[PDB]
DNA sequence: TAGACACC
DNA sequence: GGTGTCTA
């Protein structure tokens, strides 16, 4: 591009050939299945009783547990996995549910910022800090405190919130609508 | 005393000193007793009834001793956080030579178990410069060797004398802030009907002005529906130990004699296994269905 | 062949544009970023006496600097590279040409749309500051009758609205507005003074930095 | 029969060299000649799953038979750093002459390797024109879905009763020739076909046992617990418990793993309640050795398989 | 004398560490299998694994080397991260010795979980220079050594002797403890206290010499100290007898006696009730005791929780 | 404003005490470690002409050194910092004051309990040796009629019994014993010569190093003994 | 004792062979890699006046370089090491001899099997090139009547078939073939010129580099082969 | 400095 | 989830 009649060179060639590894690294990353699609992929197997394995997959004991608890027919097994579920292999806790719940069919970040924000300013727990968001959003509407306390957003502070570009998106969001 | 800038009444009116707090007879004197010596030992302040404002007493004892004070949300006190900030704080002698006091609020959060054990050698490590004040809803969430290096002080059972006198204190205080905040007093039985409505929890009653009943659940169990119950469960996940007590209490009267023998097996068994149960919110859901059925 | 400290200086630079190179017998070397966004060409004082593709040019150059200057580079018996020292002999691999990206021909640069110059220490400040302010894109544009360069951090500012850096190259005679954006990642030129020739036809664009030692063409957009 | 001399283990030292010298089922053998004739090897994943069938052996020989320039890399070893440096080096580093470049990546189904897998799916888009990839797997699910796209996955195993009959024969005859070079003696030829039967699938297993027995230069693991639970006895279990007291967290993991397959579907739901409850209360339990005994009995009672 | 003395050591379980393979107390076969090794002079790749500490693993490793006049590299297995294996351990397996001394690397306590990669890196490395240098691994838990490694080694397993072997070792250990007392100026009043140490903690010959150090406080082992050794792991007879008799008053009273160490007691109990009761009651005694043990530490009152066990047992146990 | 090479020298040092700074118009700069254990103050030859908080002071200073000395720092149109060079213009962010830690006021230092001095190359040896011997705590104390500094490694020696390093500052006239312990982590002073002013009242204590360029007050550790 | 800049130069080098050292009173120092694969010995101009074991020899040397040259090292009152400067005193720990690996004695080197020499700048090229080509093993062997060194990368080439580097030391008179393999990781000699004495008996082998400042013996790998 | 692995 | 360790 600046050489007209170049050949083709897909995303992957350009990466690997030039040796910037962030593109290669991102080139690897793009191929992998979307987290949300995996979480859906799994829940349906237990349910509709179809094949799949994990360990090729991201697994939240919570998610399956929660998502499952939805149908009162599942609830007995969700319980056992609840009391007992600790220290079972993510893989085991998978196979319990599999041969356990018989039939089938099936059908915060931003707030965390606000909250861990509020507790740090007033030196209080994450418990009142919920009640503090409440007492404001209703009353006083609290963009007005979101105004004083936009002040402390420091870059270091973002890392305790979340681990990714999702954080610097927030950086601005709160520099914004108040 | 006001902090005339701050944005929240409980925060703007927080009693600065140890008298200005609304408390039990035996309790105020015990606390006077402590600050009297001008140096604070290791303390566990434990509730368990909420909104009695543990962290307020604490923030106070520090003020009466004129101590430099580091605050930590208990949720936030993690192993490494104790290793640097606290140790950074705990270690240095203060130019002004007050006592450094670490207040750790609500240390009965969960995986903090390990930071608790790190602290056993610590507390003996800096005794001159430093003391810790732990704030717990349930003591059994403070590990026993920590309980041992600490004064366990255990809050309040207002005497009937406390009751009345505290009550007058809560009216003349609440009166005084509606003053400063320029809010209108239309009736003086509406003030005192707040001081009564939620009594031992004043931090609560002031949070009402800045704007429970088990009825919602009791009603959903009769109706035997899930959507409502499933939703109500996470509401009470917070204090299960309190809620489960209130539940057995009001379901006992409202249900058949044969169902009383069963409601106890169900709730007893559930209560019994809480703390084993991974997800407490779900474990509570499991109770609700079990109950609506039987 | 033998390579002088100046040629290897040059070649080290080209290595930053593209990790490999294709050397052809003659006095002329050239390379292009794999992504085609930056091109360099130079005449050299030494004569290259055989066609060879080098896969890791940085590695090759490091090796060179470990030998004397008289070290005689020649084609190996089996075809790879042979660096022959007084008492020592090193062997470096020739690369399959089909694995290394080289330009086809030097295409003449179109007569310039705009012309200015950039002083050696200003180009240096720009690069250096760039790492510190985190300026990943720059714009050669017109302001108040002068040619300026404006740095932006495109991750934090998508539109290029907030200008973190500005440098004034010289006054501008014409009446044309042009906002020529360049990717910092593509400014590979070795430090020195450069005639700066800007050119654009519609969505097409390129900038040619013409220095004493070499030339660099680098893609824009407008 | 080929020998790589200077090799210690017989399984390393006798390594069928050609897809012909490999002992294989009907379709499987025809399949690889099918491939070795076209003189070029596509992107492949051979997966067993039952071990010792000859994955890594067919892989290496497919290179041979086409006279490949082979780069052989084990999967535990093919690392975020290796894929970028040597692998890329070899692909883009030029061999003159004929030889075709093929990168045999062995046992690439390994827990932490999934990033090294993605990085290669992209690699394949990058370098495929100039080389070709053969990955080897015990469990295909150890492989990301996208490598299972651009790779032809041929599945080993399951010789027909005809093939069984005729493969046994080849491993028996092939066992004679090893012992001829080795100076090992065959006292009984029914005892050699006792081993070609005993573990039949497993062609790699048969050769380690053979080394073991030549001690006198002639021919004649959770297993211990898994076996004692079937037998449902106590004396054995009671004794095995203290053995694993040391790492309970590890052992209890391995146990649920292998009992899951070996037991009935209804018993799976139970084995989890039993083991889950046990694991759950470890660290409460005073005597961990006994608490483990308590698990074993509980299991022998309720498990059936 | 008849006992090696490191003499730079006060700690005494280590002052007395056997220098050779004969001075080692081991099962009959493993001693001959080790004697066999030292005679030939070239040592194979061995794993010596306990699990229970104190059985001779790291003593035997050092002795094999002594006896062969090996050129020995002793190495803390925890320190073997992969770089150390590529570096200094390779540098050593490769080197040519020359004193004409067989090279041995002893990797002590090599059973760590995350040294898994250093382990995979040895499986190639062990074959490559097996001509030159042999490796002795010591471990408490063998599963922490990868299979491909076990497979490259003779795995000799300590601490499970035959009853015949167990007897001979306890005779030799007693004999040893004596010879060690002799040299330490400890007077032996009753010999019963010395055999009680050997039996009390048997598999482990470290604690066994450790307990002995513990008791010389008054430099005598008199019956007054023999009285001590009986008590710690002592007779469960009083309870065993009260369970047969199925009475409560006795059981109720015996419970608070053992509240102290429940973890030890409950172990001794299951041990002796197993033999003395019916086969059907064995399956039950485990459910009962297992369930009890399992919930100790949840239980508020441990003394009562023990009472609850006793009744439960007297009811369901038959003999 | 413009900043001389001396001012930025100073400022870079303060940056080691605290990553940010609050600069106020005038000839006076100051900072304190976030943890309050070390405080620095200096008069400067340049005049700061506007209030500004800088979040990363080290980054800001790096940029400065990339411009000519005449480069004119001013308030930006939108409020951030504008460094204006001959041909170039740089923009650095002003920080919300509520995010950067500052001392309230410069509290006068109490008349000294003890006075001594430390020579530039001795303070250097002390710092340098300190990384090598692993001395993480030092004690200014009295021995044989002289003021000495003793280094200790507190991880390996809890009581400060084994003295790894000793440096002799000068003789001591008074009769008082004082063992003043300081945390190496808090000796941030830029190299040079320092009047050393020790002060203590009971469990309280502080040491003020007074240099030509600036002053540093640093807290004495809990274990400190003395009869002052 | 006092240590000159040359002695500490030497000592820093030995420190690369083994992290500790055992110094004995006399003019002779020596060390050996813990794995026994490389041994060094040197006569020094300074006289060592007391036996001492040093656990981190690199650390010790770093400290030294922070004192004047006249700094007088002596035995400490409590036995550790005392480095005494004009105005300052440093204390470095003596180590338990039982924790530091030392060679037993200096065993005489067998009369050489082969003798050659290596020039200071050739030894340097070899080391330097070695990092760049990734040559981890070298072979001193015979080719065309001359002693050459051949480098190989043993990870990518197991057999030592492909030769990445070759250096010609000098012609070879004898008729013997010897292929003497050395592990690069074991060439620790300080740069300079070395008489090179090769020796082998059967599977045994060692190479002694004999320099002006010191000597180094280093093991030939098990795969070395010969006619000796 | 992350992610993989392992144990609460 | 937290904490620790190791390899990259
Ligand atoms: N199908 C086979 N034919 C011949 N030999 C085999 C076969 N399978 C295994 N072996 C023996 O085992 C050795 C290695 O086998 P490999 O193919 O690695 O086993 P796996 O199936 O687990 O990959 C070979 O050298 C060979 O002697
Ligand atoms: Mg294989
Ligand atoms: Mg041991």
């Amino acid at each position: 591009s600046l050489f007209k009649d170049d050949i083709q060179l897909n995303e992957h060639q350009v990466a690997w050939y030039s040796k910037d590894w962030t593109a290669v690294q991102s080139a690897a990353d793009s191929f992998k299945e979307k987290a949300e699609n995996e979480f859906f992929e799994i829940i349906g197997a237990i349910n509709n009783k179809t094949k799949c394995s994990i360990a090729q997959k991201d697994y939240s004991k919570f998610m399956v547990e929660n998502a499952l608890s939805q149908f009162p027919e599942c609830m007995p097994a969700v319980y056992a996995m609840n009391l007992i579920g600790s220290g079972l292999s993510d893989e085991a806790h998978f196979n319990y549910l599999m041969a356990a719940v018989p039939r089938g069919k099936r059908y915060d970040s931003t707030e965390v910022l606000i909250i861990k924000l509020l507790a740090k300013r007033y030196q209080v727990n994450t418990n009142d800090a919920i009640n503090y968001k409440s007492i404001l959003t209703k009353n006083g509407k609290l963009p007005l405190v979101l105004k004083e306390l936009k002040g402390l957003v420091t870059d270091d502070f973002l890392k305790e919130v979340t681990k990714n570009v999702k954080e610097q998106k927030q950086l601005k969001k709160l520099a914004l609508e108040w | 005393t006001v902090n005339e800038k701050e944005h929240i009444l409980e925060q703007k009116y927080r009693p600065s000193t140890i008298d200005e707090c609304i408390l039990p007879a035996f309790d105020k004197e015990t606390f006077k007793s402590i600050t009297s010596k001008g140096k604070i030992p290791h303390i566990i302040l434990h509730s368990p009834s909420p909104g009695t404002g543990k962290t307020t007493v604490a923030k106070a004892l520090c003020h009466d001793v004129n101590a430099d004070m580091m605050f930590v949300n208990g949720s936030d006190c993690k192993i490494d956080f104790v290793r640097g900030p606290l140790t950074n704080f705990a270690s240095a002698a203060s130019f002004d030579g007050r006592q450094k006091v670490i207040v750790i609020d609500e240390f009965d959060r969960s995986g903090l178990a390990e930071s608790q054990r790190h602290l056993r050698s610590f507390m003996e490590a800096y005794s001159s410069n430093c003391s810790i004040i732990i704030t717990a809803n349930n003591i059994d969430g403070i590990i026993k060797p920590l309980q041992s290096r600490c004064r366990v002080i255990t809050f309040g059972q207002p005497t009937d004398e406390d009751k009345i006198e505290m009550m007058k204190q809560m009216i003349r205080r609440l009166t005084e802030i509606c003053k400063h905040e320029g809010i209108a007093i239309a009736d003086m039985k509406v003030v005192a009907a707040l001081v009564k409505k939620n009594f031992p929890d004043f931090r609560k009653t002031i949070g009402e002005l800045d704007s429970g009943a088990i009825d919602d659940v009791l009603e959903s169990l009769k109706n035997k529906d899930v959507k409502q119950l499933r939703a109500l469960a996470p509401k009470y996940a917070a204090d299960y130990s309190w809620f489960v007590g209130k539940l057995a209490e009001e379901i006992y009267s409202r249900v058949t004699p044969q169902s009383i023998i069963r409601m106890y097996e169900i709730v007893g068994e559930n209560n019994q296994y809480h703390g084993i149960a991974a997800n407490t919110e779900l474990h509570l859901a499991y109770l609700f269905i079990q109950l609506a059925c039987e | 062949m033998k390579l002088s400290k100046d040629t290897t200086a040059l070649l080290k630079n080209f290595a930053t544009i593209n990790s490999g190179i294709m050397l052809k017998s003659g006095q002329f070397i050239m390379t292009r970023a794999v992504n085609g966004t930056t091109y360099a060409e130079a005449n050299i004082s030494d004569v290259i006496d055989f066609d060879v593709a080098i896969y890791d040019l940085n590695g090759f150059l490091g090796i060179l600097s470990l030998v004397n200057d008289d070290a005689e580079i020649s084609q190996s018996e089996d075809g790879n590279i042979k660096i022959a020292d007084a008492r020592s002999t090193i062997f470096w691999p020739a690369a399959d040409p089909s694995t290394v990206v080289a330009p086809n021909k030097p295409i003449p640069f179109p007569v310039a749309s705009a012309v200015t110059e950039i002083k050696a220490e200003d180009l240096q400040q720009l690069l250096r500051v760039s790492r510190g302010l985190q300026i990943d894109t720059i714009a050669i544009t017109v302001k108040e009758g002068k040619i300026v360069i404006n740095g932006f951090n495109k991750v934090e500012d998508s539109a290029l609205t907030r200008v973190k850096y500005s440098l004034t190259l010289g006054d501008y005679d014409g009446e044309n507005t042009f906002n020529f954006i360049i990717n910092m990642a593509n400014m590979k030129m070795q430090p020195g003074n450069y005639k700066l020739l800007l050119w654009a036809k519609g969505k097409q664009g390129a900038a040619k930095f013409e220095g004493e030692h070499a030339n660099y063409v680098v893609a824009l957009e407008a």
